[PDB]
C-alpha cells in the first residue's frame, strides 16, 4: 500500500481538485513543469503515494480529470499548475449534464465511463501496491454527482479490494446553482453509504459562514471557499504524504475511524481560520490552536458538535511545537469535555504531528471528527428534498432521462435510516 | 475543572462528601463507567484498583486503600494482631481472640479455656455470649460460616445513672501521605438497659450498637452521648478527663494499627493514590483500660457530624491532591 | 552448546531486534561488518554467544534472526542501516500489503499468503543448528502484523518443531504511544490464539517504559528509539545467561523450569534497576542493597501493577557488573523485612541468582549512563494479572457495541472468534485469582 | 538464609536462597480452517460483485 489514484470529476471537482495540487505540489517542492527545487528529504520520502515518477526526472500526479463539458478542465489546463498533469488523464466530453444527477449517472456519463476506467486501468497497473482511490466531486451538480458516484459503483467492481475515500461538497441554499441540488445530493448520499470507506462532508454552508462571519468576507466567491477546502484537504493527508511516528495509509484511516461500516462520514476542521491576501502576523499558540481546532466555528460541516458525539477523531498538528505541549492540551480538552466522546471506544482521539508547516503559515491544526452530529447535515438535505419531492416538483428534469420516482423513494428512505443510524449512537 | 464519579449508592458518608463537591462548582459528577475521572468514590465489593492510575494526564485518587480489608474483618483483624511483630500475641490492647473454622485454631482456644477453669475465673466469652465452651462451638456450627471467638469483657465501665454499658467510635481519615488524622468528635453508642451479670441470653443490655437498640433514647438523644458530656462525666465522677484517662489509649492503638499496615497498603510510590475513612470501635473496662473491638472500613457517622466530617474529608484528603481557587488531630507517624 | 532463533515479527519486532542485535554486537565485541577479533577460531565454533551467533568461513559473525514484515519499509531500514552487512539478504522478508492494523488480515488474509516462506527461510537457519533448543519471538499485541501473523507463526512452529521451546518479548498497548484504536482487540485476539504455544512470555508496557524514559532518563515526550534502547537492555540482561558462561537459566528449558510451574500462567515480570540519565552531571553509584531494593518499587516494573496484592510463584535476580553474593545475601535479608513478599504456599520462599561481573553495555551517544551494577528481576507473581483486567475491559467496552467488528469479519474472520479468544482470557482472569487469592 | 547451588566461572556466579519451604492442532487442522476463512472471504466478495451486477 503506497499509491493513492486521484479523480475529480465535474466542476467543482475540477476546481477544487485543481487547487489541492497547486497545495501539495508547493507542500513537496514540486512546479508547474514537474521539476523538484525544494530543500527537505521530508518532502521526497513518500512522494510516491500521490505522483508518478517519469525518467525526466519529473513528478507526475497520479490524477484523472473528468467532466462531461470542456470549459472547467480548459481552466485547469490554462492554470497555474495547469501544464503538470498527464495530458492523457484529461476525459472530457461535450454535452454537459445540466444539473441533473440522472444525465450523469445514467445517460450522458453512460457515454463516458468506459474511457475513464481505461485510464483507471493504466494508472492503477502501474502501481506497485495500489491503496484505493479519493474523488472530489460535488453532491449538488450533474457530472461530479451523478457521474461521480457511477465511477465509484464501476472502480469498485473492478477494484473491490481497495479503499474509495471522498471529497464531497454537500450543496447549500447560501450558496446555490439551481433548485434540484437537495436531489442530487441525495441521490449521491444514497450511492456514498454503500459504495466509499470514508468520505469527507465538506459542506457549503460552513465554507460560505465561515468566509463571512470568520474570514469578513462580505461577499465569499467559490475561489474564498476554495481557499478552506485545499486547507483542509493538504492537512487531512498530511499523514498519507509524510514520514511521521504514525505512518498512514486510507485503509488505517478506515479501521481507525469508522467502527460500523455505514457511518464513514467525517466533518473535518481546520485551525487557523484565514483568508488568501490579508493573513495574520501573530503566531498561535498550542493552546489556542487546540481550542480553535474543537471550535464549531473552524468546521467544515455546518453540524453544532455539541448536539451530538464523537465516535473517533484524528487530529494533526503541523509546524515546530512541543509535541509534549500538543499531547497536554489534547488530553485536557478531552477530559474536561469527555461527555462528547464515546466511552464506549477506549483511546478514540488519536493525534499526530508533522513539522513541515502549510505555506504562510508557521503552526495549523487539521481535525477529522466522526461525529454523530452529521445527522444535522443529512437532515437538512432530507426537509429541502421532501418540500420539493411531496409536490413531485422539477422531477420531469430526470423521468425524462429514464428514472422513476420508486428511485427518489428509495435514495430518500436510506438517507433517512443513515439519521436515525446516527441517533442511534448518540444516545448509548 | 476535576472530574469524579460515585459507585457506591448506600453510602451516606459520600453522598454527602459528591454532594459537597458539586457545591464548589469546581467538581463535575461523570457517569460510573467514565474511565477519566480525576476523583473515584468506590464500590465496597471488589473494586477494580487494577484499572486505577493508567489514564495519561489524569492524576487519580480512591477513597479505599487496597489491602486494608485486613484490618477490617473480625477474622483478619485476630490473624493480623497474632502474626505481626508490631502487635504480637503480648498485645494488651485487644482482647484474647481466637479464629474458628466450620466445614483454624480450636485445641489452642479449648486448652486456654480450660487453663481459665484451673480455680475458675472469670470464664465467658463472645462468637453471641455464652458462659460455657459447648453451646459457643456448637453455634458457629449452626452457620456454615468462619466467625471469631472472643474472651468477652465481663467488668465494663458502667455509666451512672443507670448502670449502663457503652462502645466508643472514633473516625479516623488515613490520607495519600499516609497521615493518619482522629476526628476530634467521637461518639458513644449507650445500652439503655442495667448491665446484667447473670443473664446472657438478654441482648439489649450487653450490646450496645444504634440498631439492635430497639426503653431506647432515655438518657441521652437515640442513645448517642457526644465528648464533652462523657468528659463532664469523668470529671465529675471519676476526677479524670476523657483524654487522660481513655484517648492517649486509643490515639496509640489507631497509630498502632495503621503503622502496622503501612508497608503492605501505602499509595507513597504507585501510580494511583488512595485514602481511607476508618470506625475503631473501643470497649472500656472499669479500670479505665480500652480494648479495641473492631475496625470498620465503610463506616456511617453519627447525623449530627455529618457536615463538619464531610467538609474535613474534603478538605484534607480532596483538595489537597486537587487544590481549588484543624477539626483532627494529626498522630505522628 | 545450543542454538537460539531470533524472530522478529512487525514494526515493533523489528525495531526492538534492531537495538537488540546492536546491543549484542557491543556486548560481545562484534563490529558492524560481523568481524569478532577475539574470537580466535575462525569460521567455527562452540562458544556461549554461537547461541545467538553462527560463523563464516571468512569469519563473519552472522545473527541467527529472521525479521519479517508484511510492509517494506521498517526493514528497508535494516537493510540499509548501520548494521546492514551483518544479515543475510535471506533472513530480512518483506509482504507488500501491510495488515492495516487488524489481526484477521495478518493471521488469514495477507498471513496465509506468506507463512510458508518464512518457514522455509526458518528452516534454512535450523538446518544450520547443531542441536537448536527454540525460539526467541518480538513483536507487539497492538499491531496487525505483530498480533495476527504472530499467532499464525506460532501455530506451524509448534507444528514443526514440536520439541522446541518458544519464548515470548511481546509489547502490550499503550494509548501514549498507540497507533491504533483497535489494539485492545488485536492482544486478546493474539494472547488466546497463542497461549497453547508460547513455554515463557515477557510482556512490556509501553506505559511503564515512556514513564521511566521521561521520569529516570528526563526525556519529555520519549521516542520508540528512547523505548527501544532502554528495551533492549532488559531483553540483554533477559538473554545474557545464554550468551555467556554460567549456570542459571542455560537453556530455554531453564527459563519455564525456574519461572513458570503452571503452564498458563506464564508472563514474569521484569523489573530493572538504575535507570540513570547520560546527561546527569553529578551521579553518586547505587550500592548492590539500592539497586536490589529497587527492583520492588512499581516505578521500575515492565508492567505497572502491585506485588504487594498477589502471590509469587518463583524469583530470579540477575546481576550485572561488581556484585558478589554475600552482598546479594544481605540485601535480600533487610529486604525481606520491610516489603511485602508473599509466595504461594506449593513453592519455595526464595531467590535464585545470576551475576555476571561484566556491567552493562551501554550505546555510545544513547541515553543511559555507565552505571557500576545493574539488576533485573524476572518474578512470577499473579499481580500481572492487573494488565489483563486493563486490556479486557477496554475489549468489552468496544465489543458491547461490535465497534470495528465489521472489520475483522470481512477479512474472513467470524464474530464467534472474539467471544471464544474472550472467554479464554476470562478463565485466565480466573486462573490468576485462584493462585492469588 | 540457606545457599545452595553456588556455582563459580571467570565470568560470573549463581547460587540458590531460601528463605523459607513450601507446605496442538496439526498441520491439516490449521490449513482447514485458513481455507474456510479465505472461503467466507471469497463468498462476501461475490455477493458484492452479484450486488453490483443488478
Ligand atoms: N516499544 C515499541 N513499541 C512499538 C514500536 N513500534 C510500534 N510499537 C507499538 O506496537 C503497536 C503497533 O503495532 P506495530 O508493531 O507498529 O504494527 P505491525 O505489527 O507492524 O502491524 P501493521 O498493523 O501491519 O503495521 C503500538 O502499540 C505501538 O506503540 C517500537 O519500535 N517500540
Ligand atoms: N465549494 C465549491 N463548490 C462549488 C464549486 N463549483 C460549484 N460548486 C457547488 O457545486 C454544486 C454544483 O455542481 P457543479 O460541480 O457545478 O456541477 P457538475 O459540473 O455537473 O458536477 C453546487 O452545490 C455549487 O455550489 C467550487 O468551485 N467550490
Ligand atoms: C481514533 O484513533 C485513530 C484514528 C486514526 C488513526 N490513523 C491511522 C490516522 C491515519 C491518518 O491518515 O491520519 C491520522 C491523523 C492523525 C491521527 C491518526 C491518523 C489512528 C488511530 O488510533
Ligand atoms: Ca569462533
Ligand atoms: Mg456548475
Ligand atoms: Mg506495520
Amino acid at each position: 500500500m503506497r499509491e493513492i489514484v486521484h479523480i475529480q470529476a465535474g466542476q467543482c471537482g475540477n476546481q477544487i481538485g485543481a487547487k489541492f495540487w497547486e497545495v501539495i505540489s508547493d507542500e513537496h517542492g514540486i512546479d508547474p513543469t514537474g521539476s523538484y527545487h525544494g530543500d527537505s528529504d521530508l518532502q521526497l520520502e513518500r512522494i510516491n503515494v500521490y505522483y508518478n515518477e517519469a525518467t525526466g526526472n519529473k513528478y507526475v500526479p497520479r490524477a484523472i480529470l473528468v467532466d462531461l463539458e470542456p470549459g472547467t478542465m480548459d481552466s485547469v489546463r490554462s492554470g497555474p499548475f495547469g501544464q503538470i498533469f498527464r495530458p492523457d488523464n484529461f476525459v472530457f466530453g461535450q454535452s454537459g449534464a445540466g444539473n441533473n444527477w440522472a444525465k450523469g449517472h445514467y445517460t450522458e456519463g453512460a457515454e463516458l465511463v468506459d474511457s475513464v476506467l481505461d485510464v483507471v486501468r493504466k494508472e492503477s497497473e502501474s502501481c506497485d501496491c495500489l491503496q484505493g482511490f479519493q474523488l472530489t466531486h460535488s453532491l449538488g451538480g450533474g457530472t461530479g454527482s451523478g457521474m461521480g458516484t457511477l465511477l465509484i459503483s464501476k472502480i469498485r467492481e473492478e477494484y473491490p479490494d481497495r479503499i474509495m475515500n471522498t471529497f464531497s461538497v454537500m450543496p447549500s441554499p447560501k450558496v446555490s446553482d439551481t433548485v434540484v441540488e437537495p436531489y442530487n445530493a441525495t441521490l449521491s448520499v444514497h450511492q456514498l453509504v454503500e459504495n466509499t470507506d470514508e468520505t469527507y462532508c465538506i459542506d457549503n454552508e460552513a465554507l460560505y459562514d465561515i468566509c463571512f462571519r470568520t474570514l469578513k468576507l462580505t461577499t465569499p466567491t467559490y475561489g474564498d471557499l476554495n481557499h478552506l477546502v485545499s486547507a483542509t484537504m493538504s492537512g487531512v493527508t498530511t499523514c498519507l504524504r509524510f514520514p511521521g511516528q504514525l505512518n498512514a495509509d486510507l485503509r488505517k484511516l478506515a479501521v481507525n475511524m469508522v467502527p460500523f461500516p455505514r457511518l464513514h462520514f467525517f466533518m473535518p476542521g481546520f485551525a487557523p481560520l484565514t483568508s488568501r491576501g490579508s493573513q495574520q502576523y501573530r503566531a498561535l499558540t498550542v493552546p489556542e490552536l487546540t481550542q480553535q481546532m474543537f471550535d464549531s466555528k473552524n468546521m467544515m460541516a455546518a453540524c453544532d458538535p455539541r448536539h451530538g458525539r464523537y465516535l473517533t477523531v484524528a487530529a494533526i498538528f503541523r509546524g515546530r511545537m512541543s509535541m509534549k505541549e500538543v499531547d497536554e492540551q489534547m488530553l485536557n480538552v478531552q477530559n474536561k469535555n469527555s461527555s462528547y466522546f464515546v466511552e464506549w471506544i477506549p483511546n478514540n482521539v488519536k493525534t499526530a504531528v508533522c513539522d513541515i508547516p502549510p505555506r504562510g503559515l508557521k503552526m495549523s491544526a487539521t481535525f477529522i471528527g466522526n461525529s454523530t452530529a452529521i445527522q444535522e447535515l443529512f437532515k437538512r438535505i432530507s426537509e429541502q428534498f421532501t418540500a420539493m419531492f411531496r409536490r413531485k416538483a422539477f422531477l420531469h428534469w430526470y423521468t425524462g432521462e429514464g428514472m422513476d420516482e420508486m428511485e427518489f423513494t428509495e435514495a430518500e428512505s436510506n438517507m433517512n435510516d443513515l439519521v436515525s443510524e446516527y441517533q442511534q449512537y448518540q444516545d448509548a | 475543572m476535576y472530574t469524579f464519579v460515585v459507585r457506591d449508592e448506600n453510602s451516606s458518608v459520600y453522598a454527602e462528601v459528591s454532594r459537597l463537591l458539586l457545591a464548589t462548582g469546581q467538581w463535575k459528577r461523570l457517569r460510573k463507567d467514565n474511565p477519566r475521572f480525576n476523583l473515584m468514590l468506590g464500590e465496597r465489593n471488589r473494586l477494580p484498583f487494577g484499572r486505577l492510575g493508567h489514564e495519561p494526564g489524569l492524576v487519580q485518587l480512591v477513597n479505599y486503600y487496597r489491602g486494608a480489608d485486613k484490618l477490617c474483618r473480625k477474622a483478619s483483624l485476630v490473624k493480623l494482631i497474632k502474626t505481626s511483630p508490631e502487635l504480637s500475641e503480648s498485645c494488651t490492647w485487644f482482647p484474647e481472640s481466637y479464629v474458628i473454622y466450620p466445614t483454624d485454631e480450636r485445641e489452642v482456644f479449648l486448652a486456654a479455656y480450660n487453663r481459665r477453669r484451673e480455680g475458675r475465673e472469670g470464664n465467658v466469652w463472645i462468637a453471641l455470649i455464652s458462659s460455657e465452651a459447648s453451646e459457643l462451638l456448637d453455634f458457629i456450627d449452626e452457620q456454615g460460616q468462619v466467625h471469631v471467638i472472643q474472651k468477652y469483657l465481663e467488668k465494663p465501665l458502667l455509666l451512672e445513672p443507670g448502670h449502663r454499658k457503652f462502645d466508643i467510635r472514633s473516625w479516623v481519615l488515613v490520607d495519600h501521605l499516609y497521615n493518619i488524622y482522629l476526628y476530634r468528635e467521637g461518639v458513644l453508642r449507650t445500652s439503655s438497659e442495667p448491665y446484667n451479670s447473670a443473664n446472657f441470653q438478654d441482648k439489649t443490655c450487653h450490646l450496645t450498637n444504634h440498631c439492635i437498640q430497639k426503653n431506647y433514647g432515655r438518657y441521652e438523644e437515640g442513645n448517642e452521648m457526644f465528648f464533652e458530656e462523657f468528659n463532664q462525666y469523668l470529671m465529675d465522677a471519676l476526677n479524670t478527663t476523657l483524654e487522660n484517662s481513655i484517648l492517649l489509649q486509643i490515639k496509640h492503638i489507631i497509630r498502632s494499627c495503621l503503622m502496622c499496615i503501612e508497608p503492605a497498603i501505602s499509595t507513597k510510590h504507585l501510580h494511583y493514590q488512595s485514602f481511607q475513612l476508618f470506625g475503631f470501635d473501643f470497649m472500656v473496662d472499669e479500670e479505665l483500660k480500652v480494648w479495641l473491638i473492631e475496625v470498620n472500613g465503610a463506616p456511617a457517622c453519627a447525623q449530627k457530624l455529618y457536615a463538619e466530617l464531610c467538609q474535613g474529608i474534603v478538605d484534607v484528603a480532596i483538595s489537597s491532591v486537587f487544590p481549588l481557587a484543624s477539626i483532627f488531630i494529626k498522630l505522628h507517624h | 552448546m545450543r542454538e537460539c532463533i531470533s524472530i522478529h515479527v512487525g514494526q515493533a519486532g523489528v525495531q526492538i531486534g534492531n537495538a537488540c542485535w546492536e546491543l549484542y554486537c557491543l556486548e560481545h565485541g562484534i563490529q558492524p561488518d560481523g568481524q569478532m577479533p577475539s574470537d580466535k577460531t575462525i569460521g567455527g565454533g562452540d562458544d556461549s554467544f554461537n547461541t545467538f551467533f553462527s560463523e563464516t568461513g571468512a569469519g563473519k559473525h552472522v545473527p541467527r534472526a529472521v525479521f519479517v514484515d508484511l510492509e517494506p519499509t521498517v526493514i528497508d531500514e535494516v537493510r540499509t542501516g548501520t548494521y546492514r552487512q551483518l544479515f543475510h539478504p535471506e533472513q530480512l522478508i518483506t509482504g507488500k500489503e501491510d495488515a492495516a492494523n487488524n489481526y484477521a488480515r495478518g493471521h488469514y488474509t495477507i498471513g496465509k499468503e506468506i507463512i510458508d516462506l518464512v518457514l522455509d527461510r526458518i528452516r534454512k537457519l535450523a538446518d544450520q543448528c547443531t542441536g537448536l533448543q527454540g525460539f526467541l519471538v518480538f513483536h507487539s499485541f497492538g499491531g496487525g502484523t505483530g498480533s495476527g501473523f504472530t499467532s499464525l507463526l506460532m501455530e506451524r512452529l509448534s507444528v514443526d518443531y514440536g520439541k522446541k521451546s518458544k519464548l515470548e518479548f511481546s509489547i502490550y498497548p499503550a494509548p501514549q504511544v498507540s497507533t491504533a484504536v483497535v489494539e485492545p482487540y488485536n492482544s486478546i485476539l493474539t494472547t488466546h490464539t497463542t497461549l497453547e504455544h508460547s513455554d515463557c512470555a515477557f510482556m512490556v508496557d509501553n506505559e511503564a517504559i515512556y514513564d521511566i524514559c521521561r521520569r529516570n532518563l528526563d526525556i519529555e515526550r520519549p521516542t520508540y528509539t528512547n523505548l527501544n534502547r532502554l528495551i533492549s537492555q532488559i531483553v540483554s540482561s533477559i538473554t545474557a545467561s545464554l550468551r555467556f558462561d554460567g549456570a542459571l537459566n542455560v537453556d530455554l528449558t531453564e527459563f519455564q523450569t525456574n519461572l513458570v510451574p503452571y503452564p498458563r500462567i506464564h508472563f514474569p515480570l521484569a523489573t530493572y534497576a538504575p535507570v540513570i540519565s547520560a546527561e546527569k552531571a553529578y551521579h553518586e553509584q547505587l550500592s548492590v542493597a539500592e539497586i536490589t531494593n529497587a527492583c520492588f518499587e512499581p516505578a521500575n516494573q515492565m508492567v505497572k501493577c502491585d506485588p504487594r496484592h498477589g502471590k509469587y510463584m518463583a524469583c530470579c535476580l540477575l546481576y550485572r557488573g561488581d556484585v558478589v553474593p554475600k552482598d546479594v545475601n544481605a540485601a535480600i535479608a533487610t529486604i525481606k523485612t520491610k516489603r511485602s513478599i508473599q509466595f504461594v504456599d506449593w513453592c519455595p520462599t526464595g531467590f535464585k541468582v545470576g551475576i555476571n561481573y561484566q556491567p552493562p553495555t551501554v550505546v555510545p551517544g544513547g541515553d543511559l549512563a555507565k552505571v557500576q551494577r545493574a539488576v533485573c528481576m524476572l518474578s512470577n507473581t499473579t499481580a500481572i494479572a492487573e494488565a489483563w483486567a486493563r486490556l479486557d475491559h477496554k475489549f468489552d467496552l468496544m465489543y458491547a457495541k461490535r465497534a470495528f467488528v465489521h472489520w475483522y469479519v470481512g477479512e474472513g474472520m467470524e464474530e464467534g472468534e472474539f467471544s471464544e479468544a474472550r472467554e479464554d482470557m476470562a478463565a485466565l482472569e480466573k486462573d490468576y485469582e485462584e493462585v492469588g487469592v | 538464609m540457606e545457599v545452595i547451588e553456588l556455582n563459580k566461572c571467570t565470568s560470573g556466579q549463581s547460587f540458590e536462597v531460601i528463605l523459607k519451604p513450601p507446605s496442538d492442532p496439526s498441520l491439516e487442522e490449521i490449513q482447514k480452517k485458513l481455507e474456510a476463512a479465505e472461503e467466507r472471504r471469497k463468498y462476501q466478495e461475490a455477493e458484492l460483485l452479484k450486488h453490483l451486477a443488478e
